[PDB]
């Protein structure tokens, strides 16, 4: 009630958050879920978990359909957002419960903290050309990185690459991919590929039928793109496409937003040190709530501390210290938890991922806080 | 607070290695399973066991079902792969609970796992199965028979799989476990009275007991169209009389001189008795109420081909059999025939008292005809006898500066994996009462006395005896591909246990 | 039906490893402290052996055992007690792993009997000749300031370090004669803070006259030893006035033998009994400082401090009887005066002026004083010291791997026994690195990379361990040492108490009540 039925919401998205924050990067681990009817689910992938989790908690069924807008821009890597939701309503514990801060106080210092994010966003921004098919290349590369399909992409993310740019083109450049039709055949072996440019079914090349037991083969010469995919095995189909189908967005992203930030949890480190540095000059009432920020920001890259079995507190002593003072271009190793900057860490991550990841948290945060209590037994 | 809940889960699920560990090894005891409606089954087999035992912690649920794909990769002794890595998640409870990262420690087992393949690609011995040496080949139905029944059924169905793995074959390598399947199941003698079909065996017999129960060359037909009518009767018998004129007639025109051949019919629909007495003189044997799957398999064996009227016979579309015998058991009359047209297809006879002592036989012959089967598909054989235990587990314990490829907790992983592949030997010693310490002074020492001599020698542990002793003398062999995805495998299958952080309770409501 | 019998299992090991983890937390520098509460709400705040187990309340009888067995601990050491608890905790875990698989438990037995042995051969090797008739100052502030950064902070490290070394000294000689049953001295009081704490060369006494114009610092005195008082009593009054008068110009004329004139020479005397006001305005006059109600104890040891001699009546004066001294201070705290005696010609003892508020603050500061002293007079009394840090168990263990069937020639049996010691030996310096918040197993891994590099430097070395930056150093430069007794009965005491718990399979209850 007041006060108390807030307590319960901001405990809410952190026992939830806290599931997540190992669900992040190459080394994610796992979770095991155990429901009343005996079935067990084993994954890394937060999707999943929130669904089929029914929580008691009502603050926490909101986080479900955010998961489902987050997932419908990537979907890779977005799922970890949640946590700095969560991270902020546990930030408010000294200021709301304690020095009685009013919520919109808080609201308005997180519209100063968006808009100063944003400007932080452009100032990490490192544009790059998309008319070289090898940038391009290692950039959906990127979140390979967490599968075994790594070396199998080499004959698997170029036919991907090549199929947006047909449905892409310019216009701005807004246009609709969703023209393509991706045909999965089970069997045979994943390097088997097919090469067409066209529409499955002027002066054409050839006509010709091949033979597949699922059905046959027939081109349409136009004056739009198809793919037909041969998984190396039977149901891996699922994983080709989170791997092609799902990987659409890195090819989505770099067009609309063709900068680059530093990729594997390695951006949010020089905004949490430039947001303290741009709090200083503030000096008002709302400084406290909107420092308090970067607080909240430095805690989703002890994720991967987490990850790598290390100190986040003796860590990012020297980590916080390179993004506040030598460059913003440094970044954290995922893997060993290593000081190695992005520059030779070779994955950089648009924009627009850290854009829709901090616009869908403030958004989510600030109508947890307009909440001020939670009543049931209305019998609707 | 951190995770506490992978030392829970793991505890819970350390049950299940306990009530496994006397299951490993030619010396261990048979595991029984009973129902409420009074079947008993035993058996040693990991999937019916762990289908049928409930284990109130759901941690162990869920691993005993990664089971089921140990069917085409072992089938034989499965509770190898889930005894070693329940030692391998106790040699991280020494390491992770103290202050370990469950990441940095699963790495370093994940680059054993793959150096654990490259060394076994040296420890390979490959043979030559061109030549089909009996020598091997009742060495392999040796390493399973022997883990699976006793030494008297050990001699007896090792020539019946010896025989069977034999009978498909060819040059090319080409084998179909589909090409036999039929296996006759009976109640009669005991389970060391069974024998080796050379032909496939009916269920189905006549209801004329005068038949001949011995037939030197009989040829097999496959009659579509009942020879006995059913419905629109003076006439109706008159049909059947003409269709018993052809064949009379075919009888007589194949072999006019020498009453040395036989004829037999196989009828979907019952036969009148009555029209079996003129059989009798001609010794024709008929059948009745035939399944269309045992018609199928005639036609492949025998070499008959499905007939629907009797007005035109050839000699072309007649099969022809080697040896032909028929026995009446009970009420039930079986008919044996072998020396087919193609006999490349075997059945084998298995007899005892009851279904509870059959089941031990049906396992057995089942994934043993498979598992020598694999030596004839894949020529590279591993030495058994836990020869690769203290092998695989003395080249990764030995790095210094030549080899390693990790660092600081990550070399302490594979360190640990050494160690973990030690539980299986000392199980196999320890189910018969011996000491594993004293083992490995004349096995595990001994291969570091032949390491001086420049030669290489593989070692094997004799459980007869509590000594040392040679896989290639004793005959114990695993195939390459059987033990490369049950090793690689088993990391996997632990990692799900490693990688877990811990165990929530929630779901649908 | 046979069977029955019993299983020796982690059953028995719940009674002896409760104490491990309570006794892990407070060990070493960087440890914590336990308080002992009662109903009247005095509070001991101390991490000693003394609280730990013999006023420790627990339901498991091991810690009786651990009690006992820490007496002869508490007498040689009293410092670093729950190190050979730690080294138990371990080999109880190690049986599992051994006595589980069909291992006797007297196998293992052997193996901690050789180890001891072979320890021995050890420690001859790895300790450090040293001579104490130099009076060397240097290791015996590293020595001091090693136990009192395990005990105290470090405010009062840098203040009890010279005065621990400068108090030892004093009955310290050429002999290397030291007694601390004559010399004890300890003063329980409360005043200012624990880091105003003063050393005083002399015994101070707890007595003093409410005298107003009894004279505070004096820079000499003459102390005149009286088992007797002359005062006015109840007693006929004129005939006990008599014999006061007679004896107290006795009193004034023996000042005049010793020319009291002298603004250099004092005087006072000590009574045991009171002391009549009126009778302290003759004292004032002529400038004497008097004290009464003087306990037994301190009278007989003034005569070895002052060194002057025991009178009892006052009829009998004589110059040898008065005593000497350098300083004579009186300061007046509450309702008694102490009187502060130092800076004597040839002082037989000294003492520690305690300092502090409340009771868990002067406790706390009571035992590690005399904790302290006790562990630099074993480095006087030992000619070999020791280097610290960790550098004796990690060094130990890489011995014991690297001769196993070389020189001692185990059959294998014995060779898991051997091994299990050595795997205990690195647990006392992975609990140091634990309580520091560094990572136990990282840190311990860059100290043993040192020490390969140490074998193949062919030069004589120590790698030492370092807390504060977490990678090797040297134990003569970090000043982290021990003394030869101190491991002596360490490592012969862990093994007696860690055999004596594996030795027992089975336990029951019964007996007369």
């Amino acid at each position: 009630t007041g006060r108390q039925a807030q307590i319960s919401n901001i405990t809410a998205a952190k026992a939830v958050a806290d599931v997540i924050r190992t669900c992040l990067g190459p080394k994610a681990m796992l979770k095991m879920l155990l429901d009343p009817m005996g079935g067990l689910v084993l994954t890394n992938d937060g999707h999943a978990i929130l669904r089929e989790i029914d929580v008691a908690h009502p603050a926490a069924k909101s986080m479900l359909e955010l998961s489902r807008t987050q997932d419908e821009e990537v979907g890779d890597g977005t799922t970890t957002v949640i946590i700095l939701a969560g991270e902020i309503l546990a930030q408010c514990a000294p200021y709301l419960i304690e020095k009685n801060i009013h919520p919109v106080i808080i609201i308005q210092a997180l519209k100063k903290a968006l808009t100063d994010a944003l400007e932080v966003i452009k100032q990490v921004s490192k544009p790059v050309d998309v008319e070289n098919d090898a940038a391009m290349k290692k950039l959906i590369q990127a979140s390979i990185g967490t599968k075994y399909v790594i070396h199998w992409s080499e004959k698997m993310c170029e036919l991907a690459l090549d199929a947006v740019k047909t449905v892409r083109k310019d216009l701005f450049e807004i246009d609709i991919k969703r023209y393509v039709r991706v045909e999965k055949i089970p069997g045979g072996d994943v390097l088997d590929s097919r090469v067409l440019k066209g529409v499955l079914l002027t002066n054409c090349g050839l006509f010709k039928v091949e033979m597949i037991g699922d059905e046959y083969f027939s081109f349409l010469d136009n004056c739009a793109c198809t793919i037909m995919l041969r998984g190396g095995s039977k149901d891996i189909l699922n994983e080709i496409d989170r791997n092609l189908q799902d990987a659409m967005a890195v090819a989505r992203n770099v067009m609309l937003s063709p900068s680059l930030s530093p990729g594997g949890g390695a951006t949010e480190m020089a905004v949490s040190v430039k947001l303290a540095e741009k709090a200083k000059q503030l000096e008002g009432i709302q400084q406290w709530p909107y420092q308090a920020v970067a607080d909240a920001m430095e805690c989703i890259p002890r994720t991967l501390i987490q990850n790598a079995g290390g100190d986040p507190i003796r860590l990012l002593s020297q980590l916080r210290a390179k993004h506040a003072q030598g460059n913003f271009t440094t970044g954290i190793d995922g893997d060993k938890g290593k000081i190695v900057d992005m520059v030779s860490y070779g994955i950089w991550e648009p924009e627009v991922i850290k854009q829709q990841s901090v616009k869908t948290a403030i958004e989510s945060a600030c109508l947890l806080l307009r909440v001020d209590d939670i009543v049931s037994g209305v019998r609707k | 607070r951190r995770d506490a809940a992978l030392k829970v889960n793991v505890t819970s699920a350390e049950g299940l290695q306990s009530v496994l560990e006397t299951n490993l090894g030619p010396k261990g005891t048979l595991k029984m399973l009973v129902d409420g409606a009074g079947n008993i089954k035993l058996t040693k087999d990991g999937k019916v066991l762990l289908t049928e035992m409930q284990i109130q912690s759901p941690t162990a649920v869920l691993i005993a079902r990664a089971a089921a794909a140990q069917d085409e990769i072992t089938g034989d002794g499965t509770t190898t792969v889930v005894c070693l890595v329940g030692e391998l998640l106790r040699q991280a409870h020494r390491f992770i609970q103290e202050g370990v990262h469950p990441r940095i420690i699963t790495d370093g087992f994940e680059i054993a796992r793959k150096e654990s393949m490259k060394f076994l690609d040296e420890f390979k011995i490959s043979k030559t199965n061109l030549s089909n040496d009996r020598e091997f080949l009742l060495q392999v139905a040796r390493s399973s028979l022997l883990t699976k029944v006793d030494a008297d059924l050990t001699e007896v169905l090792t020539p019946i799989v010896t025989d069977a793995v034999l009978s498909v074959y060819d040059a090319q390598a080409d084998n179909l476990d589909l090409h036999m399947v039929e296996i006759m199941q009976m109640q009669h003698l005991s389970p060391k009275d069974t024998t080796f079909i050379k032909g496939l065996v009916l269920d189905h017999g006549g209801r004329h007991p005068d038949m001949p129960t011995r037939v030197k060359n009989a040829y097999v037909l496959i009659l579509n169209v009942s020879l006995e009518y059913e419905k629109t009767a003076a006439s109706e018998r008159k049909f059947v009389d003409a269709k018993l004129k052809k064949i009379i007639d075919l009888k007589n025109e194949v072999c006019g001189m020498d009453p040395d051949k036989g004829f037999v019919i196989i009828n979907q629909k019952g036969i009148d008795p009555m029209s079996l007495d003129v059989f009798a003189k001609h010794n024709i044997l008929a059948l009745r109420r035939a399944k269309r799957r045992n018609m199928e398999r005639l036609q492949l064996v025998t070499g008959g081909e499905a007939q629907n009227s009797v007005e035109d016979l050839s000699p072309q579309i007649l099969g022809f059999s080697g040896l032909v015998y028929q026995e009446t058991i009970g009420e039930e009359k079986f008919t044996y025939v072998t020396e087919n047209t193609d006999p490349k297809s075997c059945t084998i006879l298995i007899k005892g008292s009851t279904h509870y002592a059959l089941a031990q036989t049906k396992d057995a012959v089942r994934d043993g005809l498979r598992a020598v089967a694999n030596v004839l598909k894949d020529k590279n054989i591993i030495p058994g006898a836990g020869a690769f235990y203290i092998a695989l587990s003395r080249y990764l314990r030995s790095a210094n500066m030549n080899k390693l490829g990790a660092k600081g907790k990550t070399k302490t992983g594979i360190e640990a994996f050494a160690e973990a592949l030690l539980v299986i030997p000392k199980t196999l010693v320890k189910n018969s009462g011996f000491d594993p310490l004293d083992v490995l002074a004349m096995v595990e020492d001994e291969l570091d006395d032949a390491q001086d001599s420049d030669e290489t020698r593989y070692v094997g542990v004799d459980l007869n005896i509590g000594d040392s002793c040679d896989p290639t003398i004793e005959g114990i062999w695993d195939s390459y591909r059987v033990l490369r995805n049950a090793i690689t495998g088993a990391t996997g299958i632990a990692s799900n246990l490693l990688l877990c952080d811990e165990l929530l309770r929630a779901g649908r409501s």
